[PDB]
């Protein structure tokens, strides 16, 4: 059966469970983390009184993230809490409490064997490859820099902005209602990210590649809507992505994913800073448009000095990383040292 | 009649390098310590931990290296990584981490193996089943280059002849026999320690120079075929201009051409553009994923390098275009070994020219307007947005039709044209398709 214990992975996301089996390329199931109420989990969800347990990155509804946890070992994965391990992620900055309630949960309500808590940010640079790195999860709802030194985070220059993927999403339902067009039937949500993920990009320069929009169709592109309609979207397609880089596209005073990151990186030792400069990887669904690392190079480059290497790293498969992450620390051998089992959780408390 | 001031104003290796390592290697998500006769052996699709303990004047520092092969999933790659900070900790954060990637070692590393390192192809399976060709092979072909000393690499090649190059040396294992093919560049540290892995063969060695090859030699390598056979390549650099590969890119906001010094295969970033200069000629490298802004600068770039050329400019110096994976033999040669397997899925360069049809695969070559100075393509041509004949200004296309067309289209002369207003000239445009 399981006498080496087939090990568990859950990456618990603002907007997307990423979960699945461990030493496996890539996670089994991924499903939206959402709640609903007229119980209504899943995509299956989509009148309806929605909510977020991690909205924010943090979960917040404690005993609410209890059944999405649920789904997921029982319905989305298909397996028995009792028989396998788990390995859970937690954001750069949790509550030093969260974890604790996580610990407790998963041992009472699932009778897990034992568990484990990793930093999300922490697992990406080990897809990466490095120890060294600033790393910028770019998620649904929240982002983070984090700067990671011999593989351990520096807290005093995590950064958190909440422009994501869904306020992403709402900008391009606005301009593409600016355009002409109306979809907010909550199912047409969907249609607008399908539009966001494969037909936007990012731009080296947005107010030149602003300007070719009013003197040419080049950057117009078509998308078949399922009513068998052909819309047509144009500046749109950089000015979503856009927002990362000048939040106040949607109304916030925040700076953007580009002075974030030389914020992060200048709040850290002199000396660490190249490395620094020299490995920042990439993570999270919102960091694969299509040229968001030479921009982050263009902005980099100009905050900071004329002799500094600025190399933006963009690992293929970065949507998953951090489970990728998870399924490597989980499936090592050397990682029952690490495990909290059961009796020390009776012994100590969730501790 | 001034020197500006700005001319003047535009790391080595902490020991000998003669230090214990301890050489381990990630092996089914976990690390195992490598036999002491596999050092200096790694294999380019596994990674390793190298843990090198050093006292420097009384004073015993770490450093712990994870080597990441080129071939190396990315499973692999972070058991590397995780157990190095693993070593470090059990070290109480003594230790500074390096990451080295295959091609790109840096100097003390080379050192700790006293600059003779073989790095086979091949390596365990990842993620957790499956093929383990662990095995070089009873017929296997070694590649052994120095870029500078220190740094005398033996790395396996597939066992054909377009493998071979002139600026290096070659080892054939097979079954009746080792052979040493000898280049007409080949330095005596690259010669040495061909010697020393052939005289591992208990059969021993027969060497072969350049010319003299015997016809037993290419029925192993399955047949002759034109391999590295470039005048720079044959010579030596004593006399044949140095090459040079210069990395252009807008990345930074602003087109630059930047230096690769020590130049390989990995050091070409699929995003940008590379230009190579070989004397006899001038290459120009297109990524598959590079900016068309970029790819002509390059183009133009690659002019103005002819011109202040400060020697003998040789005007019609071929200054030829490359793409991603149509690389042919001579290009191959100024870098080191060149992988197939990356961007041409594992064939050589005969085996792309059957398929992709040779013309296909023909390089290209480098060679505001009036009306009569745009090219004038047919109406079918320009109102379409699919795959167009490139060359074509799409923010003003109207340029590249007719005078005579044109009357027939908008109903006026271009030169009419032009003094309508903006706002017009943008909608009679878009109401001829050709926005
Ligand atoms: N190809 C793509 N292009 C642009 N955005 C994408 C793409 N794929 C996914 N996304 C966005 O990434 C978000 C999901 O990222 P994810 O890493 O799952 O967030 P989290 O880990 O915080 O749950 C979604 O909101 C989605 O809109
Ligand atoms: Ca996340
Ligand atoms: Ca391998
Ligand atoms: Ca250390
Ligand atoms: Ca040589
Ligand atoms: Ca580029």
């Amino acid at each position: 059966d399981e006498d080496e214990t087939t090990a568990l992975v859950c990456d618990n996301g603002s907007g997307l469970v990423k979960a699945g089996f461990a030493g496996d390329d890539a996670p089994r199931a991924v499903f939206p983390s959402i709640v609903g109420r007229p119980s209504y989990v899943g995509d299956e969800a989509q009148i309806l009184t929605l909510k977020y347990p991690i909205e924010h990155g943090i979960i917040t509804n404690w005993d609410d993230m209890e059944k999405i946890w649920h789904h997921t070992f029982y319905n989305e994965l298909r397996v028995a809490p009792e028989e396998h391990p788990t390995l859970l992620t937690e954001a750069p900055l949790n509550p030093k409490a969260n974890r604790e309630k996580m610990t407790q949960i998963m041992f009472e309500t699932f009778n897990v064997p034992a568990m484990y808590v990793a930093i999300q940010a922490v697992l990406s640079l080990y897809a990466s490859g490095r120890t060294t790195g600033i790393v910028l999860d770019s998620g649904d709802g929240v982002t983070h820099n984090v700067p990671i030194y011999e593989g351990y985070a520096l807290p005093h220059a995590i950064m958190r902005l909440d422009l994501a993927g869904r306020d992403l999403t709402d900008y391009l339902m606005k301009i593409l209602t600016e355009r002409g067009y109306s979809f907010v039937t909550t199912a047409e949500r969907e249609i607008v990210r399908d539009i966001k993920e494969k037909l936007c990009y990012v731009a080296l320069d947005f107010e030149n590649e602003m300007a070719t929009a009013a003197s040419s169709s080049s950057l117009e592109k078509s998308y078949e809507l399922p009513d068998g309609q052909v819309i047509t979207i144009g500046n749109e397609r950089f000015r979503c992505p856009e927002t990362l880089f000048q939040p106040s596209f949607i109304g916030m005073e925040s700076a953007g994913i580009h002075e974030t990151t030389y914020n992060s990186i200048m709040k850290c030792d002199i000396d660490i800073r190249k490395d620094l400069y020299a490995n920042n990887v990439m993570s999270g669904g919102t960091t694969m448009y299509p040229g968001i690392a030479d921009r982050m190079q263009k902005e980099i480059t100009a905050l900071a000095p004329s002799t500094m290497k600025i190399k933006i790293i963009a690992p293929p498969e970065r949507k998953y990383s951090v489970w990728i992450g998870g399924s490597i620390l989980a499936s090592l051998s050397t990682f029952q040292q690490m495990w909290i089992t059961k009796q020390e959780y009776d012994e100590a408390g969730p501790s | 009649t001034k020197f500006d001031a700005m001319t003047l104003h535009n790391t080595g290796m902490v020991d000998d390098g003669s230090g214990k390592k301890k050489i381990y290697r990630i092996e089914n998500m976990d690390l195992v310590e490598l036999e002491k006769r596999y050092y200096g052996e790694l294999y380019g699709g596994d990674s390793y931990v190298i843990h090198y303990t050093y006292a420097v004047n009384g004073k015993e520092e770490h450093i712990i290296y994870y080597w990441l092969g080129r071939h190396s999933t990315s499973d692999e790659r972070g058991v590397a990584a995780a157990k190095t900070i693993e070593i470090d900790d059990s070290l109480g954060g003594t230790a500074k981490q390096v990451r080295v990637v295959q091609s790109k070692e840096p100097n003390h590393f080379m050192a700790m193996f006293d600059g003779k390192l073989i790095i086979f192809q091949g390596g365990k399976a990842g993620w957790g089943g499956h093929n383990s060709t662990d095995g070089p092979g009873d017929t296997y072909l070694l590649h052994v280059r120095g870029t500078s000393q220190y740094n005398t690499k033996a790395e396996q090649v597939p066992c054909r002849a377009e493998s071979l190059n002139s600026n290096d040396v070659f080892v054939l294992f097979s079954k009746g026999g080792t052979y040493v093919w000898a280049g007409k560049g080949c330095t005596g540290d690259e010669r040495e320690m061909a010697k020393k892995i052939a005289s591992k063969s208990p059969k021993g060695y027969i060497m072969i120079v350049e010319g003299q090859e015997k016809e037993e030699f290419w029925d192993l390598l399955g047949g002759k075929t034109e391999y590295a056979s470039d005048f720079s390549l044959k010579q030596a650099e004593n006399e044949h201009r140095p090459s040079r590969l210069f990395q252009c890119s807008n990345a930074s906001g602003v087109f630059k051409a930047e230096e690769i010094v020590d130049f390989v295969q990995e050091d070409l970033v699929p995003e940008d553009v590379f230009i190579l200069d070989a004397d006899h000629t001038i290459y120009v490298w297109l990524g598959n994923e590079a900016r068309n802004d970029e790819k002509q600068m390059a183009m133009d770039t690659a002019i103005e390098y002819l011109e202040s050329d400060p020697s003998g400019r040789d005007p019609d110096t071929p200054i030829m275009t490359v793409k991603q994976g149509y690389e042919p033999p001579d290009f191959v040669g100024h870098f080191g070994v060149w992988d197939r397997q990356l961007w041409s899925h594992g064939m050589s360069y005969a085996e792309l020219k059957k398929e992709l049809g040779e013309k296909n695969m023909s390089m290209e070559q480098v060679r505001e307007m009036s009306f009569s100075d745009v090219s004038k393509y047919p109406y079918s041509v320009l109102v379409q947005k699919e795959g167009l004949p490139d060359g074509i200004d799409l923010q003003n296309k109207e340029k590249h039709l007719t005078e005579e067309e044109f009357e027939k289209i908008f109903g006026m002369t271009y030169a009419t044209f032009i003094t309508k207003p903006a706002w017009k000239q943008t909608q009679l445009k878009k109401d001829k398709g050709l926005f």
